[PDB]
């Protein structure tokens, strides 16, 4: 299971073994709880001991998030839960050659040491086609605002899918040393897919719209696989 | 033990007795270093002379939360017990 | 300005909330009565707060819990732990890519299990032993200890369950393991990752529990089941409350982390 | 030690702060028992988040008038020395 | 509610003032500055207020020292007692007239007078003797402890007069008589009616306080003016001050005065 | 052997020049017979330097601490008493039975106009004074044709006249150098020497003036008692005249004073 949901303005409860939401409304939805591997809860969500419970049981994780997800504020599992996973990407890092392997994968679906250079080279560029498109000034990086709205917006929702794998957002590879490197070396793969366009289009608006990217795309439900592709060039078995 | 009481909207009177004994490091805020008879006369006359006003008093105690405190007058919030923790409830805004 | 934690040792340990909300309202960690009353709990100050079952908590007070650093446990039977939430993962990879490299080694982690044993047990483990072979004395001792113990408190002992008695130590432990993954959490570690205990959710605070479970936490149960009260659990979380704030444990319980990892020889990270 | 802090007219901020690690006993009223370090981080927030506000920090300690007391904003009084005994003083109102 | 003067145990034992005008405003007891500064003094914390020359007192603050019990004393030099103020005589005429009794009566006085001797001496003085007698045995035990405190410390000794050693001896016997001026009055006896010195303004209170005088109060005064300090008369005071605070002295003075007049066995008056 | 006492409100006082002045608002400066008075009476918003405190003290003039015109006594100088001579004096009076029937005998002898009736008790004695009392307080409206029911605005402005008058008294018990506590008519009470003492002068021109007030109506009768009672006791010498009643009425033990 890699699937993401939203879940926003509510109370939480189980009934009959049931996960439900309640809208301020009193119409109650059902939420397939099962099914999705996490549960990002926008502000105004209020989450019962049982809700809590049976997340846990079923091994969906809970990640407390700012409206569309544009920060996390807190994750359940603080630390991570599943320990295979998290030893599993130590590994990796530690390892340089390994480490290569990695980092070699994340170029390569870039597009389609020297080539941390190029990537930038390679990005510097398709700014310039974008601000084109959408006949935008560009100065490189109202537009950057957008920008890093968009993005903000993404990193979120990535940081959320990469505690949901049960991995540490803070081992990256491309990028290392901040506490989000490994946030930003999945989502810069994608960043330019959807959400960076999207960005151009526009120049709260942004965010707004990265949410409608997210559900009509169903780019959530790609993230987790694309985080253990790119693990899984470290060609070592997987947990 | 160290006191401090807090007053709001309390008749002259009142304030006027509370610097007998007290320290007024702000108008309304009293600090002083009192017994237990001492701190107890001084609620007394909280009790008595204050009527419109908010009144609260707080004392340094050898309890797990290390300090004990009670209020009067309108508004008061209540002094509660967790556990042997002490807390404080009041009302819906 | 900046909010910063303030040190888990500055705190009280923990609080446990049996019914009602918690919530954030006009700017205060706030516990809601059925009722409507509102009980002002000053988060930052507290440790643990244990959540038992028919409690509602909100998106606010999540949110406020972990700026503040203080973890929340969704607790159940005899205080067993249910959930927790926080900061999601440690914000310095340096931290945990050196607990990795200890926990992935095997004679790095052989260094680490001896250190162990040494802090538990008073002395040095006998030399030559394989990790699975330490564990093995290990757990002979702990059976011996667990057997002392019910000689000097007259309780009846048919062996530990993981019956007064067990009900006791498992509620003493949980608040023990509470506290633990609050102070690994804090320190910046994986409570995933362990040395001893491995496969299992929070390996790593069962390592550190465990190492000083025994002193009062452990021998504390037993005092209490021998009483045989109507409510053990009430009476136990009480005197733990009360061991950890006299042993100053969440004090302690950072030096003996960073100690215990120490011990593999690599060079920690900078302060 | 116990610590008593008296906010006046001070910004939401500071007030949402002082209720993270002490008790509001009142409404800008907040009382706890921490350490020095712990009151030094306290008084801190207040320097840097009262506004034209008016703040006292009160907390005791092992001295021969048994507590210490600093102030901070508008129309502060200042804590002064009398042959070792603490005191207070202040400008006349108008 | 009717406003109660604090026990004298429960209090600052004393506080001088060197300059400035004491006075009520705002409904605050305060020292006010030659600036304007206003100084907030609790006056109900504190047993004994000291005025150094220099000082103006308003009718307000004489006035509600007198009603919250604390004694206002004026100095001079050397701490010397000039002037003081309080309420006006004593409430209980049974009190007053139960000291009076044990005055007059030349067979009760006596009987006080050895109590006193047995306090300050730790054993009795020998019998059938008089007042003038027992004063006289008195006189020489305290010379004799004078020279022997002097030796103890290395202070030059020529006698004492009634020149560092008798200026600091002076000043820490006058904290003492002024705390023990301010007891006596609190328990609502004169401090004029004594049993030893007699026919002085304040004969009772010499008499009390000179039984605890050399416990600790007079040794300090040999302690202090060895060291030889710039500023004498503070050192000394602050001292005092230490000494009432931890021998917990004004706790110890009204059961002493009880003590000392049971002596006639003469029934003493009721307590409230 | 000094007996005056005198008034001072509304002033500054201090020693210029070695000499007892008050400087008022206006600034103007007054000299002050300190060493010719008994007693001098402070009013609210006096402020005393400890230059005249100690002058004071040095020539034995006690500073008594009192309410406008006299009303309350808050403080005295030398409080419990300066001069042990004159106390003792007292308590021995009060203590022996024959010398205390000898002043009460006194008092009543005072309070009548010609001694009591030898054959008659104590009790009796308090008792004829109460009817006699009552009278006078009648006697006195009907005079001034005052409406009368007993002790309206009358009772205001003759509580108003007395208590001036007993704090005056007060002032002057203490500054002889007794103790208000000791009586021997009334006892029991804190100011029963000053009851004792008043209650023989009362109606010889206080009360008498709070019934001449009282033919106004005012409303506001206290400060317009007090001022009178002050005008009485600053133009009759009636203050000069009230510790040498003090000391007559203690001769009467016989015994030979100081």
């Amino acid at each position: 299971r890699v699937s993401m949901i939203f879940l926003q303005y509510g109370q939480i409860d189980v009934i009959d073994g049931a996960f439900v939401l309640i809208d301020k409304t009193g119409i109650r939805t059902h939420i397939p709880v099962g099914s999705v591997a996490c549960i990002m809860l926008e502000p105004g969500t209020r989450v019962s001991h049982a809700a809590v419970r049976l997340a846990a049981q079923v091994g969906t994780l809970l990640v407390w998030v700012g409206e569309a997800g544009v920060r996390v504020y807190a994750s359940g599992q603080p630390g991570g839960a599943r320990s295979d996973k998290l030893l599993y990407q130590a590994k990796l890092a530690l390892d340089e050659d390994l480490r290569l392997k990695v980092v070699r994968k994340m170029f390569e679906l870039r597009f389609g040491e020297q080539l941390r250079g190029i990537e930038g080279s390679r990005v510097r560029a398709t700014y310039a086609l974008l601000a084109k498109q959408y006949g935008v000034t560009w100065n490189g990086r109202t537009i950057n605002q957008c920008i890093s709205a968009a993005t903000s917006c993404l990193y979120g929702v990535t940081e959320a899918a990469i505690l949901a794998a049960g991995y540490a957002p803070a081992i990256g590879f491309v990028h290392t040393g901040k506490p989000l490197s490994f946030v930003y070396d999945i989502a810069d793969i994608i960043k330019f897919d959807t959400v960076v366009p999207k960005a151009f289009e526009i120049a709260r608006e942004v965010r707004l719209a990265c949410r409608d990217i997210f559900r009509s795309s169903k780019t959530l439900a790609k993230l987790i696989p694309l985080i253990e592709d790119v693990l899984a060039a470290g060609e070592i078995q997987p947990p | 033990s160290m006191l401090v009481v807090v007053t709001e909207n309390v008749p002259p009177r009142l304030r006027g007795r509370l610097a007998i004994w007290l320290l007024e490091v702000r108008a309304g805020v009293y600090v002083g270093d009192v017994s237990a008879k001492i701190r107890e006369m001084i609620w007394e006359q909280i009790a008595g002379l204050a009527e419109e006003g908010n009144v609260v008093m707080a004392w340094a105690t050898n309890t797990e939360t290390g300090f004990e405190f009670q209020t009067f007058g309108l508004n008061r919030r209540t002094p509660v017990d967790l556990d042997g923790l002490r807390l404080v409830s009041f009302l819906p805004v």
